[PDB]
């Protein structure tokens, strides 16, 4: 198989979006399955929001090439192939053309069996008063979180960017929230299912008091992109690839930001009222599997929200519904 | 749209808010149908102009007027004379004078089909009842002689007030079978 | 002006401001100090404007079960689980029918029936509203809700219309009926 020429990425030679491009039928008829979904809102002539950057990292090298995630933009056609230029060397990709918000597309594309819906918007961020701004997301949203599905519904996995913060409110049911709660502390943001701009802020002052911090950030989210390919790209011939060299292929045993289950498995005697530390120790004692966090359901007692949380206590009590992000080579 | 938000900002500070909504465009209204606590079953609606407006004007396509006639009955409207009006407008304004009320059929009215129901309100009531509520539960217009009338049926009046509907209510087949000065019926003692 | 005409062609026009009306025709007698519900245009099933929904909010909120009448009659049965249909964006699905859903054919309907001719004309000539009312619910359960009636009876094919008539109100064999039927 191929990759750019950095090794860093999963590459394709290039494609006209003819070859991306599949009809309701065509989406239906595919099996698509664990994907991931974006739901790109965007008027023809709006700004370009550079999409590389969201299929780059869910094309990591490091990943191999039967565990690729598929990935399915419903969006703006005539939007789509104007940013078509960057995305053409990426594979197993595609694009269902029309609205998001039209349920069909979302039954073509097998909503309910993706690992991950994004929403997305290239709308203008200012356009009005911010209680309409992120109105095509929030139904969005809602719509999918609404739906039903043969042999469900809020079930789907969502992610939706806000360009507006309090509009958080109006995201979620079941929801216990107060007005007053900045965006960290509500329950869409803690739970994973929203995100915003404004939470990068302090990336201009953590850039200052640590640079080597941003690099880090960096080399996690991006899934690699070191200057070298960013030079690559700015010589303005697109994304160089093919095969490659051992000696740079050997760069496909980076680091990886994973998440596994306690529900079974080696680790699950930790997930049966262990302690954190205990599961940590071991982990990375057998594996190498660094754990920085937990996922645990908000309803013990009910929904399937579940909530973060950064770095537990060595004591921290474990259950087997527990899930544990961490880093690992395999 | 800004009244979509609006109603999903109503609707996620308490579902269970009767929300009753204007809608100038026919298209918007199939997102709020997704809002997850939208239930018209428990009373939510949507006014669509759009919609209305389209229909009133098709069903005088079908019958030439029928769009004034059926507009006048949805608005409160008081009969109002004055000398210099021709026939055709006294006729036309206490036509004008109708409005569409709804009021429980007495139990009088019990066990008959909706045809003797109708007779009885027009010849003995003067209200032209037009309507059911049939036992779930559902709306009929004009139904055949196979529907009897059962208890605390729901009936649809066109009249002149809602005092005129009462009659309906307090009807009683001994007690005001007679009374041929209509305005007379009251709390019956059979 | 037409071949073997002219302001006897049927009319309907939608109005976006409601006093542009006294244009809409004349031999008219007007004021313009007439609300639209009393303009001649409008009572003779000519002009229609939006403004007369306005209503429609008040109304919706005294008694649900009334804006759901206007619906199924105006639209013709557009019931909610047509709108859910809609709302999936397929379009309108459709084909060949059950028996069992296709019973619903037998919906009431609008209809417009004249005194000139058939079985009703012995009401039409000289008869009262109410003969004619228990008459045609017997024997056909036709529902009559109104008269539609020439202004000049004396000349225009305008033609006005009365909501409801009294039970001893007059009938012309030139009077035509707004009815409910089965067939």
């Amino acid at each position: 198989r191929k990759f750019d020429s950095t090794g860093m990425f999963h590459w394709c030679p290039d494609r006209p979006l003819n070859d991306c491009l599949q009809d309701r039928s065509q989406a239906s008829a595919s099996g698509l399955r664990n994907h991931v979904v974006v739901c790109l809102f965007a008027d023809a002539a709006s700004p370009l929001i550079g999409l590389r950057n969201l299929v780059m990292p869910l094309r990591a090298s490091n990943f191999h090439y039967h565990e690729l995630k598929p990935t399915i933009i419903v969006g703006n056609l005539d939007y789509l192939h104007r940013e078509w230029k960057t995305l053409q060397n990426f594979p197993k990709l595609s694009i269902l053309p029309g609205s998001p918000l039209n349920r069909a597309n979302l039954r073509a594309v097998n909503i309910n069996l993706c690992d991950m819906c994004v929403i997305v918007s290239a709308k203008d961020r200012n356009m009005e008063d911010p209680n309409l701004v992120d109105k095509e997301a929030i139904l969005c949203s809602l719509n999918i979180k609404a739906m039903t599905f043969d042999d469900a519904g809020a079930n789907v996995p969502l992610i939706t960017e806000l360009a507006n913060d309090s509009n958080v409110q109006f995201l979620d049911q079941d929801d216990d929230d107060d007005p007053d709660t900045e965006l960290y502390m509500t329950q869409p943001f803690a739970c994973g299912t929203a995100f915003a701009v404004s939470v990068l802020d302090s990336l201009m002052s953590t850039s200052y008091f640590n640079d080597n911090a941003l690099t880090l950030i960096r080399t996690l989210i991006t899934g690699g992109a070191t200057p070298e390919l960013e030079q690559i790209l700015a010589e303005g011939a697109g994304m160089r690839g093919g095969y490659c060299s051992p000696a740079v292929l050997a760069n496909r045993d980076r680091c990886r930001v994973a998440q596994i289950s306690l529900f079974d498995g080696p680790l699950a005697q930790f997930g049966q009222g262990g302690h954190y530390g205990e599961l940590f120790v071991y982990a990375l004692r057998h594996f190498g599997i660094l754990c920085i966090g937990l996922y645990r359901f908000r309803d013990t007692n009910p929904s399937s929200k579940r909530y973060v949380i950064t770095n537990p206590p060595e004591d921290f009590p474990l259950l087997p519904t527990d899930q544990v992000y961490v880093l690992t080579y395999k | 749209a800004a009244n979509i938000m609006r109603v999903i900002s109503i609707k996620n500070y308490h579902s269970d808010i009767k929300v009753i909504v204007q809608l100038l465009q026919y298209h918007n209204k199939a997102y709020l149908l997704n809002i997850p606590s939208w239930d018209w079953k428990r009373g939510d609606d949507a006014v669509c102009v759009a919609e209305l407006k389209l229909g009133f004007i098709a069903q005088s396509c079908l019958a030439p007027g029928f769009s004034t006639l059926m507009a006048n009955l949805f608005t409160m409207r008081s009969y109002k004379p004055t000398p210099e009006m021709s026939q055709w407008q006294t006729d036309y304004m206490r036509g004008t004078g109708m409005e569409m009320y709804t009021e429980y059929l007495s139990s009088a009215f019990n066990a008959l089909t909706f045809p003797e129901a109708a007779e009885l309100c027009f010849s003995k009531l003067k209200l032209l009842l037009l309507a059911i509520e049939v036992r779930e539960s559902t709306l009929a217009i004009n139904p055949g002689p196979k529907v009897k009338i059962e208890n605390a049926t729901q009936g649809f009046f066109i009249a002149e007030s809602a005092e005129e509907v009462k009659r309906a209510f307090y009807y009683c087949k001994n007690c005001h079978a007679n009374v041929s000065d209509v305005r007379q019926i009251k709390k019956c003692k059979c």
